[PDB]
């Protein structure tokens, strides 16, 4: 097995602390408790070519919280850029968070996730989100509530990290 | 004039005379592909036909431990394990000899697997209904750790929150598919009003199973059964060859009538249940607890 | 090891702090405390900075040590004395100067130096213009002396580019911005200059590359004339576009160039275009495969691609009207629609959505040109028919690869995501609104116009597609779904009369291909392709009863299939047919004597005993819709009955069994029935409507009854073990018939429609059971849905339920007040609830707010602040929306609302500031500034009394200009006294001008970040000053 260091940011109430507890427990945070900085958070997927270690950086998104930015970037190896696509707000910054990440990490694989598409009054329409496209990034509409496409970023990034198009999960022991 | 697509063709199985759909009567008395008017001739060979070819030991096992590994056949998962009937159409000429009728409740057909300390209820489809404890030997926490399973076969009705036990293919972890329809029905009759509190409601058991009772096809038994009160309300009646194994899937060697339909496909009384199919405010309650 | 450093006033070592920034970056739980105390490293100031980055894992240390410095810079740098800010621009460039040299700046990482020269763009954005003059001149010279400086400048100058023109607004000021916007304008030739020298002589690719980088960023904003007016297209095209390494970069550039309007360059853009497409044509050879060189392709070979696609579908896009008219780029366009083609076939979801992005854009432009076929026939002479448009003559053969496309690749058109709700209840929903469906609209729109334009093309292409599945064999399940997913989406793009033909051939063919195929597992996914088609085409069935009849019975024998999904299918086509074909089934067809309804009620239990429960709930909801056709009162009540007669005996059983014995409602089994009772209810009600007021109306009183029996035991539960017990079957089981009996009461009132009906009847017995249930509930017990009910039904009644608001507002109000006033985070779904409550009563029931005692409303209104201070952006958000509604229902009662602004407006308007000037509100930016437009432009004339209380020569404008402007000095203390004058003078300037008004505030946030001291002026005033009354005027002259 081997390990990455992923860095996770996006705006506050995004849903990255939501998302990534999901990951590591399969429960589902209903409350808003804001990260300060950072937490460092090990997630482990089993693939057909061994196990793979992330250690996701769980930053923070409110600017009162953000402690040392940029510093938690530092020799990151993936990204995933989050936004909340009932706060049209949250993708228009997603240019600073992804402008940021990049004068840190001049090309690691990053994903960029709107998430809370399980609910019903949507503000950010697909037909806008398209910032990814010139800048060679990966789009998947999430939710951490239903777990739609709940592993999409993850498979992803261990495909581009390992080198294998046809890497699959598989939770084995 | 439409030109319009034979859409009523569309078919998935090869059963013959689904109850999956209306008798053959109904539609084309000459009828469809998948359809006949002859059940005589197969009931014959089918029944001449079992001479143990099947490890149904092996296969208890397997529902009992959910384990298919695998190291004209049985089905593989908890889907197909019921025995089915197709309508009643060759009324024998024996009937009343060798044939018996189990009146069935409005309910759900279930596939029950008690075993390793619980008790399961599936559809046909083997899809999951219900977990729970009961006394079926292996049904419930208290019981032997080891091949006590039991596998029955029911019709779950909501009113009276009874499995009426329809057929037994496996008890204490003693398979009865070879054994014959006659076997089956007294062995049931004999031991489930044998079992503790199995007919009853408490915390270990929840669910009461009750056996059905069968009669015999005499035109005396079977006007005098359609002139008889039940526990519940009446679906149907399955009428059984007392020879047959248990087989899952359809077969001919059961066939399946509504009351109504009896009285005139053979000759019986047809008076008790065969019948084919200042301002306002005005609601009062039931409960009667605080407004 | 602690680590704690506040000491300043003691030696403070290097060693020490060198080795926490390593737990930061290495170890574990240790480094929360590392990574905690760093950040506590930023309270007095950077007199540590100098001998950090002196004296040296190492570069990460520098790194922490220039973020300091990098804050210093963006806040005090103003007020800091004039020698030190000197000191501090010559250690940077000096700093600067040193690492790019040294051989070794590829390992010392491209990191280090991003930050130093973000550090000096930091600087350069305090004084570039008016204390740094010569700073383009001298680094054009260091540029032009060495190579290793003109790389790194030109990265200097790429992020200065992005900081003045990319990411300025909210970082800078607006007249600041411009001012650098400006002075980055009135000095770009030398700029430009250099470019275009390295681009000549230098042969040095690492460099070279930076500058098509840096140009990349300038494409943004410079001036068009060094665009179109110089060699840059000519040089890019010609030199860098096919060599490997420069072929990403140099691509990207060009796509930038054709994105701009051409009104002016009409001849650039063509021998831009032309130029490319010789040179693409030499780089990716016509008949070469795109998808794989993309299968087999690596990043660089992989991002060409999509850039390519890039290019295409931004040029084609916005120059195609262009390729056309002249007739010499004929050629070109139909290579270009060539490729577009050959990238449409590559496996990659993002680039397919790019590609079909100028499809649609195409055939929706010809559609407009006109929306009919071309008359199908030749003329009488044999001559040609001439009803050819003339631009869709241009594209006849590539709309026909395109209709080919479109029912080659056709996307799935439902997504269903299995997913058990909070109960552990397993079940299937739908999305609605993902980007995978927006790819099915999408394709379908494309299709659907190719259709208009020419249907026999699409009629044929599906009749080769299927044909090749039948005998052809290209028979698989992918391909056999994504035709009959194509086939239904162009339902209704046809005359009535060809879907006729079309239909009844399609399926013919689909029966036959059943037949001959063996297997349950192939005949499955045909019977369900079938299904499915034969659900998108209603008009069909609504012509042809037997067909539709056909189909029914069909259905409810594919019923009791127990093959894997058979079931799923056969529910859903179900339901679609009945929402879609109801008044069929309702009334009697020729051919028999009674409706079909009849038979279906006749014979639920035997068509539905083998499905699953959902299943159930499904069928229930279609057959629904057939009742709720049917018009006849007396029939449809009589219908309503039989159709509700199964669930009701399982429920008049349990019922006569509790009034003996209330415990029977607690039996794991019995609650589970409820539940499931319900739901039919629900779905039932919701197909039916207002109508089911007959079933509704018999249940009602009984059905509220468990309902407190179910809320009294979980409660009591909870207190005796706390909420650690609703985490087990029977008390969710219990949760659920709660929710379910509110979906039923808010469901039918919604659909309801006899207002004072519905008030006097259904609503009274609403507060015991409910409402009084929810009070007497502990805290952890009491359902959030209780208040979104609520919400729903006064959302309906509204001024017929005014009169019931407060004994409402008893129960639930100051009850559920105190389970969100203590923080902003527990209780989520009841602060949310509680506030949509809040909002419909506001909203359709303002009377209410004063009846009530002036205390009871001085309690709401705080509330309204408590919900636009919360950091969930959905509770803030409603609460600005009940604020910004409620201050105009005020509004419109004269009399009282005189008191209002006596004794709220003041404060209002304090607690709206305080929101506005906090980093965690900006999402309420439009709304912030939208309410306190509304508030001062009032102020200019509406507010009729004395606030001050010292007569009327302290007019109330003067008087809120002087307490906002303490109010601001007061809380931002730092500002000097014009800084806070230019605001106040902005909030009665702008009180029109909603947008600019949200610039203003946005400047403020901006200034209040820094130190601009009383010392230096930066802020242009005079120049600002009157752009403010050049809005002032505005309001006044239109
Ligand atoms: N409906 C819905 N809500 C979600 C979803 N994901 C997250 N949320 C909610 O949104 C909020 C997410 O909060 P956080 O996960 O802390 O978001 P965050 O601020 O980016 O994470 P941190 O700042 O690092 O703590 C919580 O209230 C969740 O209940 C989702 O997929 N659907
Ligand atoms: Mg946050
Ligand atoms: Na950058």
């Amino acid at each position: 097995q081997v390990q990455f260091k992923l860095v996770l940011v996006g705006d506050g109430g995004t849903g990255k602390t939501t998302f990534v507890k999901r990951h590591l427990t399969g429960e589902f945070e209903k409350k808003y408790v804001a990260t300060l900085g950072v937490e460092v958070h090990p997630l482990v997927f089993h693939t057909n070519r061994g196990p793979i270690k992330f250690n996701v950086w769980d930053t923070a998104g409110l600017e009162k919280f953000g402690g040392l930015r940029d510093g938690y970037y530092i020799q990151a190896q993936c990204a995933i850029i989050m936004f909340d696509v009932t706060s049209r707000v949250t993708y228009k910054n997603v240019p600073n968070w992804h402008r940021d990440l990049v004068r840190v990490c001049e090309n690691i694989p990053i994903v960029l996730c709107g998430n809370k598409v399980d609910i019903k009054d949507r503000k950010v329409k697909a037909k806008s989100i398209v910032f990814h496209r010139k800048k060679n990034l990966q789009y998947y509409d999430i939710s951490a509530k239903s777990n739609y496409n709940f592993e999409k970023p993850f498979l992803w990034l261990a495909r581009k990290l390992i080198g294998d198009p046809n890497l699959e999960f598989v939770a084995m022991p | 004039p439409l030109q319009l697509p034979p859409l009523e063709r569309l078919t998935l199985s090869q059963d013959l005379n689904s109850t999956a759909a209306p008798h053959p009567r109904l539609s084309q008395y000459k009828s469809k592909y998948s359809s006949l008017e002859q059940s005589e001739r197969r009931r014959r060979l089918l029944e001449l036909q079992k001479s143990k070819r099947l490890d149904y030991v092996n296969h208890a096992r397997r529902l009992a431990e959910d384990d298919w590994t695998g190291m004209k056949k049985l089905p593989k998962h908890y889907a197909n394990q019921l025995m089915l009937s197709e309508w009643l159409i060759d009324v024998p000429s024996d009937l009343g000899q060798e044939w018996i009728v189990v009146v069935c409740p409005v309910g759900k057909r279930a596939l029950i697997v008690a075993s390793r300390g619980s008790t399961s209820a599936y559809t046909k489809s083997g899809y999951c209904v219900n977990r729970f404890s009961s006394l079926l030997p292996g049904g419930n926490r208290r019981n032997s750790t080891a091949k006590d399973y039991t596998i029955l076969d029911c019709i779950y009705n909501e009113v009276n929150q009874t499995y009426y036990v329809l057929d037994v293919m496996c008890w204490r972890g003693h398979p009865f598919y070879d054994c014959q329809t006659d076997f089956r029905f007294y062995w049931m009759h004999s031991k489930l009003p044998e079992e503790e509190g199995l007919g009853e409601k408490t915390k270990l058991n929840p669910f009461k199973f009750v056996g059905l009772k069968n009669f015999p096809c005499t035109p005396e038994s079977l006007c005098d059964v359609l002139s008889m009160d039940f526990p519940f309300e009446v679906d149907g009646l399955l009428f059984y060859h007392k020879q047959t194994h248990y087989s899952p899937g359809s077969t001919p060697l059961v066939g399946w009538l509504r009351p109504y339909m009896v009285s005139d496909v053979l000759g019986v009384a047809v008076p008790a249940g065969p019948l084919t199919t200042s301002s306002h405010s005005p609601d009062h309650p039931g409960c009667l607890m605080e407004n | 090891h602690a680590a704690r450093q506040l000491l300043d006033f003691s030696q403070k070592l290097d060693i020490n702090l060198l080795d926490n920034v390593v737990n930061c970056l290495y170890h574990g739980e240790g480094a929360q405390q590392r990574m905690a105390q760093e950040v506590l490293t930023h309270l007095k100031e950077h007199p540590d900075a100098w001998t950090r980055v002196d004296t040296i894992q190492n570069m990460n240390t520098k790194y922490y040590g220039l973020q300091i410095l990098e804050n210093v810079i963006k806040t005090r740098w103003k007020i800091l004395p004039r020698n030190q800010c000197e000191g501090i621009k010559k250690y940077v460039v000096g700093l600067i100067i040193k690492t790019s040299s040294d051989p070794t700046c590829v390992e010392k990482e491209k990191v280090y130096i991003g930050k130093l020269n973000m550090i000096l763009v930091q600087i350069l954005k305090q004084e570039w213009p008016k204390h740094w003059p010569t700073f383009i001149s001298d680094i054009v010279g260091a540029s032009r002396t060495s190579e290793s400086l003109c790389q790194n400048n030109m990265v200097i100058l790429k992020l200065l580019s992005e900081e003045v023109f990319d990411f300025s607004s909210g970082q800078i000021t607006q007249v600041k911005a411009k001012h650098l916007k400006d002075s980055m304008c009135n000095e770009f030739s030398q700029i430009f200059q250099l470019c275009q020298f390295v681009m000549e002589n230098s042969q040095n690719a690492p460099l070279v590359h930076a500058t098509l980088e840096t140009l990349l960023r300038f494409l943004n904003w410079i001036p068009l004339g060094y665009i179109f007016e110089t060699k840059l297209i000519s040089t890019l095209i010609y030199k860098f576009l096919n060599v490997p390494m420069f072929r990403n970069v140099s691509l990207k550039c060009l796509t930038e160039i054709a994105g701009v309007s051409v009104s002016q360059y009409e001849e650039q853009f063509e021998t831009l275009f032309t130029l490319t497409m010789m040179q693409l044509k030499q780089m990716l050879p016509l008949n070469t495969n795109i998808r794989l060189a993309y299968s087999n392709g690596k990043d660089d070979e992989q991002n060409f691609i999509q850039n390519l696609s890039l290019f295409l579908c931004t040029f084609l896009k916005e120059h195609g009207q262009l390729l056309e008219k002249r007739l010499n780029l004929r050629e070109a366009l139909m290579e270009a629609l060539h490729y577009m083609l050959l990238v449409s076939e590559v496996e990659e979801t993002e680039i397919f959505k790019i590609c079909l992005e100028y499809w649609n854009h195409l055939a929706a432009e010809l559609y407009r040109e006109s929306p009919f076929s071309t008359s199908a026939s030749p003329l009488l002479s044999g001559s040609q028919h001439f009803d050819i448009p003339p631009r869709r003559q241009l594209y006849l053969t590539v709309l026909s690869k395109v209709r080919l496309l479109m029912v080659s690749r056709m996307a799935k058109p439902e997504e269903v995501l299995v997913v058990e709700n909070d109960q552990g209840e397993v079940v299937r929903e739908f999305m609605k609104d993902t980007d995978s469906i927006n790819l099915y609209k999408n394709m379908r729109e494309t299709l659907v116009y190719l259709t208009h334009l020419d249907y026999v093309d699409t009629e044929i292409i599906m009749t080769k597609k299927l044909q090749n599945q039948v005998n052809g064999t290209e028979w698989s399940w992918k391909n056999l779904n994504t035709l009959c997913w194509a086939i239904g989406s162009i339902s209704g793009a046809m005359h009535e009369e060809d879907e006729k033909r079309f239909l009844v051939t399609v399926i013919k063919d689909l029966l036959g291909l059943c037949e001959q195929k063996r297997g349950k597992d192939n005949k499955a996914i045909i019977a369900s392709n079938i299904m499915y088609i034969v659900g998108q085409y209603p008009r069909f069935l609504r012509a042809h009863w037997k067909f539709l009849k056909t189909v029914v019975n069909k259905l409810f024998e594919f019923m009791h299939e127990t093959h894997d999904g058979v079931q799923d299918m056969a529910c859903d086509t179900f339901i679609k047919i009945a929402q879609k074909c109801r008044r069929h089934f309702v009334q009697v067809q020729v051919g028999e004597v009674m409706p079909f309804i009849d038979e279906i009620l006749n014979n639920i239990n035997t068509i539905i005993c083998d499905l699953q429960p959902q299943q159930v709930h499904t069928f229930y909801e279609a057959v629904g819709y057939m009742i709720g056709a049917q018009t006849d009162q007396t029939v449809q009540e009589h219908l309503i009955e039989k159709y509700m007669l199964l669930p009701n005996q399982v429920w008049d059983s349990i019922i006569q069994q509790a009034t003996k014995n209330v415990d029977i409602l607690k039996d794991p089994e019995t609650v589970k029935q409820l539940g499931s009772i319900l739901k039919t209810n629900v779905r039932a009600c919701k197909a039916v409507g207002h109508p089911f007021v007959i079933q509704l109306g018999r249940i009602y009183l009984d059905m509220l009854n468990v309902y407190k029996c179910l809320s009294e035991n979980i409660s009591a539960a909870i207190q005796a073990n706390g909420e650690m017990v609703t985490k087990q079957p029977l008390i969710r089981s219990m949760r659920t018939v709660k929710r379910e009996t509110l979906k039923l009461i808010s469901g039918w009132v919604s659909r309801s429609n006899d207002p004072q009906m519905v008030a006097e009847n259904f609503v009274p017995p609403l507060l015991d059971a409910v409402l009084i249930d929810y009070q007497r509930n502990v805290p952890a017990a009491r359902e959030p849905e209780v208040l979104s009910t609520m919400a729903i039904i006064v959302n309906k009644l509204g001024g017929h339920i005014t009169a019931e608001i407060p004994q409402i507002f008893d129960a639930v109000f100051e009850c559920t007040l105190n389970m969100i006033n203590k923080d902003f985070e527990e209780y989520p779904e009841h602060r949310t609830n509680f506030f949509l409550l809040l909002q419909a009563v506001n909203s359709h029931c303002f009377p209410a707010f004063l009846a009530i005692p002036p205390a009871q409303f001085k309690l709401v209104l705080d509330s309204i602040i408590w919900a636009f201070k919360h950091t969930m952006r959905n509770v803030a958000d409603t609460g600005l929306q009940i604020l910004f509604t409620l201050l105009q229902n005020v509004a419109q009662e004269e009399a009282a609302a005189q008191s209002f602004y006596q004794t709220y407006f003041c404060d209002i308007l304090q607690h709206i500031f305080s929101v506005v000037t906090d980093t965690s509100h900006t999402a309420g930016l439009t709304m912030h500034a939208s309410i306190l437009a509304y508030m001062f432009n009032l102020v200019e004339e509406g507010k009729i009394s004395t606030p001050l209380n010292p007569g009327n020569p302290v007019n109330n404008q003067m008087f809120i200009q002087d307490y906002v402007a303490n109010l601001l000095k007061s809380a931002f203390p730092h500002l000097q006294d014009a800084q806070v004058k230019l605001f106040v003078t902005g909030l009665f300037s702008l009180n029109q001008d909603i947008p600019a008004f949200k610039e203003h505030l946005r400047d403020f946030l901006v200034q209040i970040k820094e130190f601009a001291g009383e010392d230096t002026s930066d802020l242009f005033l005079e120049e600002r000053e009157t752009a403010l009354r050049q809005a002032q005027e505005e309001k006044h002259k239109l």
